């Protein structure tokens, strides 16, 4: 139900605000 | 050749390339843009000759890899300091271009020591029946070895071609000479690691552990450019001629 | 936890359902010619003709052997990798401290062609060769059967007897006491020597010690295999120069350290 | 079975560097270098071929001259590579590359000492 | 008394595991080798690049190491085993060199293989044994402890014995086999992805039973 | 050139005169392959002495483990004669 | 054929991404059940469009290793540890036959020395445990005894038996009614009217107990065990 590894999922977060960043980056650019 | 031999391998291919950028920037920058010059000139001529011979020499006497891989690097360093010696942009461009081409071919052939030195490969004998434990890495180093010779129209034969470019013009018969000799030397010691690969059948074979990810990429990414670069050299090229002139103006 | 991980907990339900779906589309592409893996339907123990097999506590079964129907197996035995030892039609009984090697099959016979049709009797401190081949016959205690080794219906291997390895003992055959039989047919080679003898029960003993270790392996958890797994990526290599400049002393961990009884000295 | 292991064995001894003898074993057409690694007395993993061209002396062996005569003398190659690895660089009159001398029935009961190993695995 | 245990395991869900670690041996296979998924390796088993075990073969290292040469196969049944000593005083280990064939139902026990030989289907290598380089055993050839097979040489029977000197073409077909049966083990290597799927058949039988 | 082993001939005439100029050994039953005890009237005693001198005259020390074996000077001279640490 | 194997290779591509993506998912809930070690054995193998053609009234133990083509009949039963691996060329089994517990039937894994044989073997055939047969005929009601090496080649004509351990060598051909054993085989006597009528009622029987045991390996996995292996200590 609920991933429950904060670290992780921290992380998660970071690759996502990444990946999401560099589209971003690449469209307005 | 001693501290390159002794120090941990990851050392070595580490001073094998950064510190001979930086020196080459700090030669450029003091002689170059100052001013004795026909003395010092001469003294990277007489030390260029000096080089490529003992280089030569002593890399066919050496039955290791790694001390091979130094002298061939003193001589290399012979045939790029004749660029510097001849004191004209064109001089500087082809320096500039021996030391980008010396440099990636030595990263690629230290990815291939590194891979192998995780079975403590020491010495040349000990690549025997590399053609047959793992093909695609053997022609991968024969490429490294033939760029190392010069033989076209791998990357390595850019420098081959500006010590005879440098030479015929500035009226170097000798120093020709000297190159002519030199070259078909530090062919036999290279081609002679491809017919350990290739050629010998020893009784006993040594079996090594496949490369990481990182050496594979590396090694992929470096011998597309010793094989290809000469279909599609014009960055490099402009690009050492802009810092030529860039010394100056 | 929380709203975070409920939400990565929901995207990841969503990525393994797009897994999946891409699993049966590749599966559809293969034209369905691959049959799958499933899972694993082979049973050590089994029951047949409502005759369950009587295995002691401390007896080694590799999960991979057979053990079918009316079995007995005494104390301190081991039963080795792709045994079979079937006991549908009849008796078997296997004493105390014997081991059966990998990949041997252990028959019987429900009618012989003549004679009186006997269990498959092997007694105590008994070891059998890897891929034997024992039919309804009788191995008496202390006895060694060669690896490889054919023993027919009616054979009996009387105590402190050898079997050579590769042997064929053709049905009836009686191997005395203190000799040794090899060949195809099986005939008289020579007497054992007492040092040989001191072999025979040192094989043994030596099994039984084995079996310890490889029951203890083969009967962890999925978690103590990765717990063990971990342990022994970390402990494979050392730097103990760097350990002394730390001033620390890396040991290896009690679950990684074989029993003295097994090792080589 | 008419051909034996034990019609190849050659009885050897060899004197560690701490000067206790050793009755070692080996095969006759294997190296002495072979016979001194089924023991350890060489680590194997220090010289894996019975190659001049793989050597750096970590072979070398001490055989006194009884012995030595029933050897091939020393080629070239060996009294280089013996003199360079030596650290005074003197070449010793009783020295032999382990890799280099083939095990021969006429060396049963062959004395051979060996020295303490050299450093050889190069970073 | 034979008194036994209620907990002792009947059924395992997971089958027999094929790498049986045993305190710090663990068998190493060459990422470019061929395992049977039913073949169990125990111990110090090394199985090094291009080689192949088939089917049913039984690998067992506890008493000493076992080594699986370049280009080399062990097939179908076989039980490759060692001792911790040989009769002939020699090291115990269990050594198949490169380029060399192991028939169907072999049974090896700390024998040593030179390079580039055949060993015949059904045959039995004993302890201390030696087969030398460019040999060939015929079918059902038992080799007794601390017994030679001199190279070059073709022999077979129970126990072995000379039957003739092979000539230079059958020595030279000897690695032709050992590539061969390779080039088969990549059709069988091809088959398999790194990871199974019984793992989501693990997971509803569980979902099945709460 | 520099050896690690003394010569044969030299060692066979160490031992001999160590033997010879003990105690109780007259100068004229020492041979080179003779007993000490069946040959030259010593008991357990003085042949342990005498090897012990053996051991002085080379400078180094034998393996007890390995004494019990040098019997007579054949013995002695084959051990001193390839020990590399004789001097 | 050749699209086919391209297919079947692209396949393989997306189904390696599929499962990858599956254990991305597991491993963003914690999951770690993907890295257990279970068992890939198949009973029933393929080796591209090479499958096991199985009779439904032929009993196959769970452990036994079926490969590539391979035809079994009715009433026939391949007893635990066998391996038959049918993949350079084919192997067939008659009605009626038993091939017994750790035996091998299998074909010639390269055509190095010649046109692989495949391997024919008849109906109502006895195949003695721990048998070898490579690239050999077994024609019908004959008997192989347990042990025994059949090489490629050979002809074990009807009412044929090979006895317990022997090797018949390559191209043998056994004649009906007669016993061969050793190594070589050889000629040892004739069989009798009453070792036949054994060969057809053990094979019988043989029939009989393949269904026993065939019912007792298809009843349901026990959970008790599941649950016991599960929360183990
Ligand atoms: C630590 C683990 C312990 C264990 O569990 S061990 C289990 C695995 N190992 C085994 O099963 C192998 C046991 N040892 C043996 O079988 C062995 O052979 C054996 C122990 C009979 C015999 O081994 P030997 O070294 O003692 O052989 P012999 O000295 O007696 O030779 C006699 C003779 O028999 C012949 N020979 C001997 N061995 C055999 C055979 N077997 N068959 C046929 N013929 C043979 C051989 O040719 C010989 O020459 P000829 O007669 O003139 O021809
Ligand atoms: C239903 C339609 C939707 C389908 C969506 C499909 C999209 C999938 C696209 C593929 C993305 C591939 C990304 C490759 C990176 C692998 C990320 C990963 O492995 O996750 C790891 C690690 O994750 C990270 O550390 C950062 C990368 C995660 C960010 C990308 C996740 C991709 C899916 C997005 C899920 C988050 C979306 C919601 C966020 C709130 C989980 O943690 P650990 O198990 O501890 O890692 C162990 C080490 N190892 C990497 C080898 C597995
Ligand atoms: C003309 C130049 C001047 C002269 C120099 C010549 C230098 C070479 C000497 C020639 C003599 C003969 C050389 C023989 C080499 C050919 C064999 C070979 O290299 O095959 C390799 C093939 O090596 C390669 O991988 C080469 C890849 C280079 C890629 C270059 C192509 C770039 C675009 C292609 C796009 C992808 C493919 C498109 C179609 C699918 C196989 O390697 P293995 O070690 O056998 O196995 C590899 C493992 N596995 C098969 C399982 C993957
Ligand atoms: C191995 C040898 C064989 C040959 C080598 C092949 C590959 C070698 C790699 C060479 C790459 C050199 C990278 C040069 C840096 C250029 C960065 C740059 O100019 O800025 C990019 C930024 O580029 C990126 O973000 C991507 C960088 C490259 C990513 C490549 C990934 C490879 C990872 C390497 C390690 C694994 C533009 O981003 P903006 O911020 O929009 O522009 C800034 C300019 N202005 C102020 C005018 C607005
Ligand atoms: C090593 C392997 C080589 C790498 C592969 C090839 C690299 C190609 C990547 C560049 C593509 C896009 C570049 C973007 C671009 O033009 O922006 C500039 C970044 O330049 C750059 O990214 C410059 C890259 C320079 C590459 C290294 C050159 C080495 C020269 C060899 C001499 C070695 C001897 C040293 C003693 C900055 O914009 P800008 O154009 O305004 O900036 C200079 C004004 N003047
Ligand atoms: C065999 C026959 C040839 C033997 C050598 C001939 C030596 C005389 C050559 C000579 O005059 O050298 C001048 C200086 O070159 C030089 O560079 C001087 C000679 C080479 C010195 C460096 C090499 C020394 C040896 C290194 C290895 C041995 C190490 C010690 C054991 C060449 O005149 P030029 O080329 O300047 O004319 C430029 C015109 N435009
Ligand atoms: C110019 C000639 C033609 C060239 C061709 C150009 C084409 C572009 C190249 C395309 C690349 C194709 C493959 C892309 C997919 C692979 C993605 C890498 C996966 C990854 O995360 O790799 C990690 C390791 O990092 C790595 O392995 C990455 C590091 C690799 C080294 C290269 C970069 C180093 C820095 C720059 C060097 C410049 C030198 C030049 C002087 C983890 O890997 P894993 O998960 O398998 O675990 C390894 C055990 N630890
Ligand atoms: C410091 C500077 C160092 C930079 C290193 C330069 C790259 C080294 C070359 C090694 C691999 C490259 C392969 C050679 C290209 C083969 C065909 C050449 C060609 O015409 O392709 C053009 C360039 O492609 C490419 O861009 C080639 C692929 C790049 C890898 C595309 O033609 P175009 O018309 O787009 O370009 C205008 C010029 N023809
Ligand atoms: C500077 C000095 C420092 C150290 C001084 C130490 C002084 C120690 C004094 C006491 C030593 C002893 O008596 S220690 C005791 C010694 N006593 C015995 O051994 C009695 C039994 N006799 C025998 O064994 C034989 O008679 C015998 C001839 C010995 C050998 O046997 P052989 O006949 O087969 O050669
Ligand atoms: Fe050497
Ligand atoms: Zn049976």
């Amino acid at each position: 139900k609920v991933s429950e590894d904060k670290n992780r999922n921290y992380a998660v977060v970071a690759g996502v605000v990444a990946i999401v960043g560099s589209i971003g980056w690449y469209l307005k650019a | 050749p001693d501290i390159y031999e002794g120090s941990p391998t990851p050392v070595t291919a580490f001073l094998s390339i950064a510190p001979k950028i930086s020196i080459f920037a700090n030669i450029l920058r003091v002689f170059i843009y100052g001013s004795y010059g026909a003395t010092l000139q001469q003294i990277f001529f007489f030390c260029s000759i000096a080089s490529m011979i003992l280089g030569a020499l002593a890399a066919m006497a050496q039955t290791k890899v790694k001390r091979l891989l130094a002298y061939s690097s003193i001589g290399h360093v012979g045939y790029i300091c004749i660029g510097f010696s001849c004191g004209t942009i064109e001089g500087i461009q082809s320096l500039l271009i021996g030391i980008f081409i010396y440099a990636l071919m030595t990263m690629d052939a230290f990815a291939i020591v590194l891979a192998l030195r995780q079975t403590r490969v020491k010495y040349i004998a000990d690549l025997g029946a590399l053609a047959k434990t793992n093909p695609i890495l053997a022609i991968t180093f024969s490429i490294t070895m033939f760029s190392y010779a010069g033989i076209p129209p791998l990357a390595g034969f850019c420098s081959k071609f500006y010590l005879f470019f440098a030479a015929l013009g500035c009226g170097a018969y000798f120093l020709a000479l000297v190159g002519v000799v030199t070259s078909v030397i530090g062919c036999f010691y290279y081609i002679r690691l491809v017919k350990r690969m290739f050629f010998d059948t020893p009784r006993t074979w040594i079996l090594y552990e496949p490369m990481d990810r990182n050496k594979s990429l590396l090694l992929a990414m470096t011998s597309f450019f010793i094989t290809l670069f000469l279909l599609y050299p014009s960055p490099l090229f402009s690009v050492t001629h802009q810092m030529a002139l860039s010394l100056y103006l | 936890m929380g709203t975070l991980g409920r939400a990565i907990y929901t995207v990841g339900n969503w990525i393994r359902g797009t897994g999946q779906a891409l699993d049966r589309v590749g599966s559809l592409l293969q034209g369905s010619h691959r049959i799958e893996e499933h899972l694993s339907r082979h049973r050590t123990l089994m029951n047949v003709f409502d005759k369950s097999p009587l295995v002691d506590k401390d007896v080694f079964v590799a999960p991979s052997a057979s053990v079918i129907g009316d079995v007995q197996i005494g104390k301190g035995s081991s039963i080795w990798y792709g045994c079979v030892l079937r006991g549908d039609v009849n008796n078997i009984s296997v004493g105390s401290g014997t081991n059966i090697q990998d990949n041997t099959l252990v028959h019987v016979a429900k009618t012989n062609i003549s004679g009186k049709v006997l269990p498959t009797l092997i007694g105590d401190n008994v070891t059998v060769g890897h891929s034997a081949v024992i039919h309804g016959c009788t191995v008496e205690d202390d006895a060694f059967v060669g690896m490889g080794a054919t023993l027919l219906d009616g054979v009996v291997v009387e105590k402190h007897a050898m079997v050579a390895a590769g042997s064929l003992v053709k049905q009836n055959t009686r191997i005395p006491s203190g000799e040794v039989w090899g060949g195809n047919p099986a005939k008289f080679m020579r007497k054992l020597t007492d040092e040989e003898i001191v072999y025979i029960s040192q094989s043994a003993k030596n099994y039984i010690n084995l079996a310890q270790i490889h029951a203890s392996e083969n009967s962890k958890s999925f978690e103590q295999i990765e717990v063990e797994r971990a342990l022994r990526k970390k402990y494979a290599r050392k730097d103990e120069d760097y350990d002394s400049m730390l001033g620390i002393t890396r040991e290896t961990p009690p679950e990684l350290i074989l029993p003295d009884n097994v090792l080589p000295g | 079975g008419s051909k034996k292991v034990s019609d190849r064995i050659v009885k050897l001894s060899a004197i560690d560097p701490d000067g206790y003898k050793q009755d070692i074993i080996g095969l006759s057409g294997q190296t002495l270098l072979r016979a001194l690694t089924h023991t350890g007395l060489i680590d194997p993993a220090s010289h894996r071929l019975d190659d001049i061209e793989a050597c750096s002396a970590e072979c070398e062996v001490q055989i006194a001259e009884e012995w030595l005569e029933k050897l091939p003398p020393r080629t070239y190659d060996e009294e280089y590579v013996l003199k360079r690895s030596s650290r005074s660089r003197i070449l010793n009159k009783h020295s032999r590359l382990g890799c280099q001398v083939v095990l021969t029935q006429e060396l049963q009961g062959m004395v051979v000492a060996v020295p303490e190993a050299k450093p050889w695995d190069i970073p | 008394q034979v008194t036994p245990s209620p907990d002792r395991v009947k059924w395992d869900y997971r089958g027999q595991r094929q790498i049986i670690p045993l305190g710090q041996w663990l068998p190493k296979v060459a990422v470019d080798a061929y395992v049977a998924p039913n073949v169990v390796l125990a111990g110090q088993v090394t199985v090094w690049d291009g080689s192949s075990v088939w089917n049913g073969a039984v690998l067992r290292g506890d008493l000493n190491k076992i080594t699986v040469g370049f280009c080399s196969n062990v097939q179908e049944r076989c039980v490759v085993h060692a001792a911790w000593s040989s009769p002939t005083g020699l090291p115990a280990q269990t050594l198949i060199d490169r380029y060399v064939t192991v028939g169907a139902y072999s049974l090896l026990r700390s024998c040593t293989i030179e390079p580039e030989c055949i060993i015949g289907q059904h045959s039995i290598l004993m302890e201390g044994s030696l087969v030398e380089t460019r040999s060939i055993l015929e079918a059902g050839s038992v080799l007794p402890p601390g017994r030679r097979i001199p190279s070059g040489e073709l022999w077979g029977g129970n126990p072995a014995r000379f039957i003739r000197t092979l000539t230079n073409e059958e020595t030279l077909e000897i690695p032709k086999l050992a590539v061969a049966i390779n080039h088969l083990s990549g059709d069988y290597f091809s088959e398999f992805l790194p990871y199974s799927t019984i793992y989501l058949e693990v997971e509803k039988f569980k979902k099945s039973l709460g | 050139v520099r050896g690690s082993f003394l010569d044969k001939s030299e060692v066979t005439d160490r031992v001999l005169s160590v033997v010879k100029n003990f105690q109780k050994v007259d100068p004229s039953k020492v041979t080179p392959k003779a007993n000490f005890q069946n040959d030259l009237g010593l008991d357990s005693l003085d042949s342990v002495e005498v090897v012990m001198a053996l051991e002085e005259e080379f400078g180094f020390e034998i393996p007890d483990n390995e004494a019990d074996k040098i019997q007579s000077i054949d013995l002695a001279v084959d051990f001193i004669a390839s020990h590399p640490q004789a001097k | 054929g050749t699209l086919g194997r391209a297919f079947y290779s692209v396949g393989f591509w997306i189904r390696e991404t599929g499962q990858a993506l599956d254990r991305l998912g597991c491993r963003l809930q914690g999951k770690n059940y993907f890295r257990e070690q279970l068992s890939r054995h198949r009973t029933l193998m393929n080796v591209f469009d090479k499958a096991p053609i199985v009779d439904k009234e032929a009993f196959v133990a769970p452990s036994a290793s079926v490969i590539g083509d391979v035809h079994i009949g009715r009433g026939s039963s391949i007893w635990y540890g066998c391996v038959l691996r049918g993949d350079v060329n084919t192997v067939s089994v008659g009605s009626g036959t038993n091939i017994q517990d750790n035996s091998l039937v299998h074909v010639a894994k390269s055509n190095l020395s010649g046109k692989v044989h495949p391997t024919i073997i008849g109906d109502n055939v006895t195949i003695g445990h721990s048998a070898v047969l490579h690239g050999c005929t077994v024609e019908d009601e004959t008997f192989i005894g347990m042990g025994a090496t059949l090489l490629d080649g050979v002809v074990v004509e009807k009412h044929g038996m090979v006895a317990a351990g022997a090797l018949v060598r390559q191209n043998t051909r056994i004649p009906s009614g007669e016993v061969w054993g050793g190594n070589p085989a050889r000629f040892l006597r004739k069989l009798t009217d009453e070792e036949i009528a054994f060969i057809s009622q053990s094979a019988t029987n043989y029939s009989n107990l393949a269904q026993a045991h065939a019912a007792e390996n298809a009843k349901p996995l026990n959970v008790i065990e599941f649950e016991k292996v599960l929360r183990k200590k």
